[PDB]
């Protein structure tokens, strides 16, 4: 339903994109609320198939 | 308003305010007469920085199997304590002075901060219930992500060294544990007992008269034996002892206990002989003890319990994630140590405890109403009231978080109870639609305790296997059976 | 099978071949009284695992 907007050639701002992915929203915005803008160790433990990728 | 409301019944509040101390009082004098002559003593010890006590509930939360008390009666005990620290506001016009009314009228004001004499209702049960639903279930909703997180974050580290700290073993049950609010599926409770991996192996050091022996399960078998057979003493010691020789034994072949090549932990030799006290090739100095003979051993009734936790410890969990288990359980946790925060949690884990084992006397989860389910539920923290789940639902949860609980662990019996606290708001009003399967309906039969679960190879989870399909199920489930059928 | 067994499977399999003649000298009554109990068993077991009847 966001990507119909999208596809209009409406411009969507991030966080109202973010808004309609509402468990990666939460997760993300707990991140932020910690204060820990690092990644990617996090991804190579648990995919290890992307390990020095 | 709800001030002038509460303030209309606060004269009537008053007399019972006094009657439920009165019970109190009572209940804990009955309850500390029975502690004082049938609990051990579980002395006081300081973290690893020794300057603050610590506190494991495998010590100090102690369980009375032999409670003469019903389950009621407990709940009100323990809502009548919850009481009692909402009732430390009416200190401070005695210490502010005449103009401090105002923190008393901001007590007033919210009904959730009050205690139970203010409600309308009369039954324990409903009173709880009302109190959850309207106050304490918001509450905690609004603290269960993000002590998830810093339960993540606390295992994984900070600052992007996963690859330093996380392990590679505990990976999938890490992710079916903490991102299954992704993909909707249950959870199984050996995933997040996997999470003791993190840990070393707790041990349990019997103190003798010559050395430490370190307690397995066949000791324990023979001991638990011994006591059941119902023998006299002359021979209930002379079994034990026996046992504590055999058992000291094997651990001298094995190569001595846990402790001794544990970082952190230690039993130390023979001390040394300095300088001329040293007698040419004898160096060391063995103990008084080594004078007693092997056969005297006795077991001296003192014992020593080490989790060796050197990453769940609560010690290392810091300012802030204590304060926020400590909001998720409800518990007061402003302006305090860690400390007291710890001892807090302990004690309600251990009337959590108390409170399953008067339901197992009182005929376990099925001899309780839906209402009192609910609300035992909600104690334990495991469901929020915009669920509405089945009774089968809720006795699995019960069940799941019971044995979790058994385990003596806050750090996965919080990553448990936060997996049920991770609800979305949706942008739009069409979407999410009305679902058209049933409500999801389980039974206790559905978890699986009595078999061990091996750790899921990291990206390479396997499917769950029902209880059922295992051979012998129909005669490992008979008691279940029988309680479901009755 | 008993000749090749060890201790403690000699004693598991006499208890065995103890039972085996009490249904013997019971004429199958004792035999056929536990296979009720373990279809009972059964026949309780199934509909408890109907989540969705
Ligand atoms: C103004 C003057 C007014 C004078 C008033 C006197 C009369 C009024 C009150 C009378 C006193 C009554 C006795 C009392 O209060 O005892 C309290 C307290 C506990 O007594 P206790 O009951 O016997 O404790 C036994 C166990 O500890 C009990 O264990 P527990 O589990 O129950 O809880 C233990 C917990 C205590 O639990 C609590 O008491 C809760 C406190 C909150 C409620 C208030 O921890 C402690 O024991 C505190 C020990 C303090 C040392 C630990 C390190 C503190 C680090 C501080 C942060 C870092 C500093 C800056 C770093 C940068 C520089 C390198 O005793 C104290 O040690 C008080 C110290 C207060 C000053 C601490 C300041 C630290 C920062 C100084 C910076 C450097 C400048 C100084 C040089
Ligand atoms: C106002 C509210 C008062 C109510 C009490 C405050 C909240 C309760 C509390 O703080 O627990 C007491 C705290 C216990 O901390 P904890 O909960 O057990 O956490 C320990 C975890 O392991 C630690 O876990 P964590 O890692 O998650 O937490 C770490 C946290 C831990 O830190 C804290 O505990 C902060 C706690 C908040 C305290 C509120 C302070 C507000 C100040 C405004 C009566 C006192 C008479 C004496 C007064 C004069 C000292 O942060 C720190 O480690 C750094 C603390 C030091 C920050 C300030 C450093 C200034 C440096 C200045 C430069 C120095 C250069 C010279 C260098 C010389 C050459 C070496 O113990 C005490 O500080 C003493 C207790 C009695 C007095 C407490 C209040 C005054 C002292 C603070
Ligand atoms: C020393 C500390 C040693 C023991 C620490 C434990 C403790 O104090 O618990 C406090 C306790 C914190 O709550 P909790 O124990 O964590 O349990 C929360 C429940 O689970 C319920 O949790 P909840 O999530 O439902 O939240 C309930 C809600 C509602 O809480 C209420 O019950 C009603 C609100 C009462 C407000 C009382 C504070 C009034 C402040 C003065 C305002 C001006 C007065 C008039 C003009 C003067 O909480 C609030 O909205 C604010 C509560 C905190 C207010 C600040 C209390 C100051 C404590 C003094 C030590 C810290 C300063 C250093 O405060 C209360 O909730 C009850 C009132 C406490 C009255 C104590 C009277 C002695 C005050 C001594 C003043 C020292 C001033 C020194 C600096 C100047
Ligand atoms: C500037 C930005 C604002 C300043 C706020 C700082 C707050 C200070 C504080 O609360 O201390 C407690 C806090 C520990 O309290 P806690 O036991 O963890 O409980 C947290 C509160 O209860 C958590 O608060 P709450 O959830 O209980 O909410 C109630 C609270 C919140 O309301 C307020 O405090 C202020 C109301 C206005 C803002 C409301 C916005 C919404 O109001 C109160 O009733 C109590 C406050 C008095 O102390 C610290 O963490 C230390 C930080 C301050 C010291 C850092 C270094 C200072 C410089 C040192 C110089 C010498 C070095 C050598």
């Amino acid at each position: 339903r966001l990507h119909e907007r999208r596809l209009r050639g409406d411009v969507i701002d991030e966080w109202e994109e973010l808004d309609y992915h509402p468990l990666v929203r939460d997760d993300t915005y707990l991140a932020i609320d910690f204060g820990d803008p690092t990644f990617g160790r996090y991804i190579w433990k648990l995919f290890p198939h992307t390990d020095g990728d | 308003t709800a001030v002038v409301k509460n303030l209309a019944k606060l004269p009537a509040a008053t007399s019972q305010i006094l009657t439920n101390v009165s019970k109190l009082q009572t209940f804990h004098g009955l309850l500390e007469e029975r502690r004082d002559k049938y609990a051990p003593l579980a002395y006081h010890t300081y973290d690893n920085l020794k300057q603050k006590t610590t506190w494991h509930p495998i010590a100090h939360a102690w369980v009375d199997e032999g409670l003469p008390v019903s389950k009621k009666e407990y709940n009100e005990y323990c809502w009548l304590k919850k009481d009692m620290q909402r009732l430390l506001p009416l200190a401070s016009p005695f210490v502010f002075g005449i103009y401090g009314i105002l923190p008393l009228a901001v007590w007033l004001s919210n009904d959730g901060y009050l205690p139970s004499a203010f409600s309308s209702k009369k039954d324990i049960v409903s009173k709880k219930l009302e109190w959850y639903s309207s106050y304490g279930d918001d509450l905690r909703q609004q603290v269960g992500p993000m002590l998830q997180h810093r339960l993540k974050r606390h295992l994984r580290g900070t600052l992007n060294n996963e690859h330093r700290l996380m392990l590679d073993e505990v990976t999938e049950s890490y992710k079916e544990i903490f991102y299954s609010h992704y993909t909707g599926q249950l959870r199984d409770v050996r995933k997040c007992a996997h999470l003791r991996l993190y840990d070393g192996t707790s041990t349990v050091l019997l103190l003798t008269n010559k050395e430490p022996v370190e307690l397995t399960s066949e000791l324990l078998q023979k001991w638990n034996a011994i006591k059941a057979a119902k023998l006299s003493p002359e021979e209930e010691k002379k079994a034990r002892n026996e046992a504590l020789i055999e058992a000291y034994k094997e651990q001298e072949l094995h190569g001595g206990p846990h402790v001794k090549h544990m970082q952190g932990y230690g039993i130390p030799a023979d001390t040394p002989l300095l300088g001329e006290n040293a007698k040419g090739d004898q160096y060391t100095q063995p103990p008084e003890s080594a004078s007693i003979p092997l056969e005297q051993l006795e077991w001296t009734g003192d014992t020593v319990f080490i989790p060796a936790e050197y990453r769940t410890e609560m010690e290392d969990w810091g300012r802030e994630l204590t304060k926020l288990a400590n909001q998720f359980l409800l518990l007061p946790w402003r302006f305090v140590s860690n400390a007291w925060n710890q001892r807090r949690l302990v004690s309600w884990f251990e009337e959590i405890l108390q409170e399953d084992a008067l339901i197992a006397k009182e005929g376990g989860v099925q001899a309780l109403s839906d209402d009192e389910l609910k609300v035992a539920l909600l104690d334990r923290a495991v469901i929020r009231c915009d669920e509405e789940l089945t009774r089968g639902d809720m006795e699995a949860r019960y069940k799941e978080i019971s044995w979790l609980m058994s385990l003596r662990n806050p750090f996965i019996v919080l990553a448990w109870q936060t997996g049920y606290y991770r609800s979305t708001y949706s942008p739009e009003d069409d979407l999410p639609e009305a679902s058209i399967l049933p409500k999801l309906n389980r039974t206790v039969l559905d978890v699986d305790v009595h078999n061990e679960l091996a750790p899921d190879h990291p990206e390479k989870p396997l499917p769950r296997v029902h209880p059922a399909l295992y051979p012998n199920s129909h005669l490992a489930l008979a008691k279940e059976v029988a309680v479901l059928a009755k | 099978q008993l000749k090749t067994a060890t201790e403690a499977e000699r004693a598991a399999i006499e208890a065995d071949i103890a039972r085996y003649q009490e249904y013997l000298d019971s004429d199958l009554e004792k035999l056929k009284q536990d296979v009720a109990e373990d279809t009972a068993k059964k026949q309780k077991l199934i509909p408890l695992l109907d989540r969705y009847p």
